[PDB]
């Protein structure tokens, strides 16, 4: 199961 | 900056000839992502070929498998071609049932 | 043996020719389990393996939720690191993520990754105490700081430590029939005359799962590492892979020279020659 990521999430 | 494919071209199994197998060309070791490739019988295109989904290698470098079922026999070649940004021209590489 | 799970990440742009493109591809061990591609008629994750099949709705929908999240996500990252390198907007870029998590042979996190690359090139990777970060160069360090504010190392250490493992100890459970199945390799020895006084030995692994093999010609017991032709490791598209190893030999050394091969799947590990 994938990582979720936290919302807006950016490099 | 760009990497070149490697290409292995093979079949799945022992190849023998009248009996049904799986021709494999093996890209790999390639960067950017974008690639062509075609499996050809007696210089032809072959039409129902399939390939992997695209993943990559710990240095970065992309790698497919494509593959299509075929019967081999004494006289029909087949070969893989290739195309690639870091590729001037297309490359053929014939299938070796050796190798 | 030891066991792990990764997921590859790939955000491709193409100026003129629509958004960037997401793929996302899942493995345990040398085994794909799940896909998604941004491209698709229908973007959603889809099984890739038989033993992933029986996972529910939630799942499923779960996966899909968070690909198509990390498509606009990556979309903006793009645009972001274009931004870092002072590049134009007329160029096809690429990020790659991979992340995951190993397992020791007592199935505890040995452990944990999550490295990113931009181009090709090594951009950002969490560093093994999953707690701080390595930036290539000044550009990553931006994203680094970015990523040191939301706290992002503490989230990915709770995953990596947490449902990493849980989920691939579910994997490996569910798909034990093939995935703590180890298939030892098919060898042969081919030989193949290139002179009078010349010929080449070629040693041969077929069939074989896990990917992992050592194969090695030795002449009078000494390694030849520098004489032999090594192929890369290549999927028969069954979920074996093949490999060889050859070496050129002066005509009537052969019984001189003897293939080694060491794989998971052996009982022991196989001394191989040429049977004429």
């Amino acid at each position: 199961h994938p990582v979720g990521e936290a919302d807006y999430f950016e490099y | 900056i760009q990497r070149t494919p490697k290409i292995q071209v093979y079949s799945r199994h022992p190849a023998e000839n009248g009996k049904s197998n799986f021709l494999n060309c093996y890209v790999s070791g390639f960067h950017p992502s974008d690639i062509e490739v075609d499996l050809l019988k007696n210089g032809e295109r072959i039409e129902k070929v399939e390939h992997s989904d695209l993943s990559f290698s710990k240095d970065w470098s992309f790698y497919l498998l494509y593959y299509t079922e075929f019967t081999p026999t004494e006289k029909d070649e087949y070969a893989c071609r290739v195309n690639h940004v870091t590729l001037s021209q297309p490359k053929i590489v014939k299938w070796d049932r050796d190798m | 043996g030891s066991h792990s799970m990764r997921y590859f990440y790939t955000a491709m742009s193409r100026p003129g020719r629509g958004e960037p493109r997401f793929i996302a591809v899942g493995y345990v061990d040398d085994t794909q389990f799940v896909r998604f591609d941004s491209d698709a008629a229908s973007p959603r994750t889809e099984p890739r393996a038989p033993w992933i099949e029986q996972e529910g709705p939630e799942y499923w929908d779960r996966n899909t939720q968070i690909f198509k999240t990390n498509t606009q996500t990556y979309r903006e990252s793009l645009r972001n690191l274009r931004g870092y390198y002072n590049q134009s907007e007329a160029g096809s870029h690429i990020i790659q993520r991979m992340y995951g998590c190993d397992l020791g042979p007592d199935g505890r996190l040995l452990r944990g990754h999550d490295q990113s690359a931009y181009d090709g090139k090594d951009y950002i990777a969490l560093n093994e105490d999953l707690s701080s970060w390595t930036a290539a160069d000044t550009a990553a360090q931006i994203t680094q700081r970015k990523w040191e504010a939301a706290r992002v190392a503490e989230q990915r250490r709770a995953y990596l430590e947490g449902l990493c493992v849980e989920w691939l100890r579910r994997y490996l459970e569910n798909g034990k029939e093939t995935l703590q199945r180890a298939d030892p390799p098919k060898t042969h020895v081919t030989h193949h005359p290139v002179s009078d006084h010349e010929a080449t030995l070629r040693c041969w692994a077929l069939g074989f799962y896990p990917a992992e093999i050592t194969l090695t010609w030795q002449r009078d017991g000494e390694d030849q590492t520098q004489d032999t032709e090594l192929v890369e490791t290549r999927p028969a598209g069954d979920r074996t892979f093949q490999k060889w190893a050859a070496v050129v030999v002066p005509s009537g050394e052969e019984q001189r020279y003897t293939c080694h091969v060491q794989h998971e799947g052996l009982p022991k590990p196989l001394t191989l020659r040429w049977e004429p």
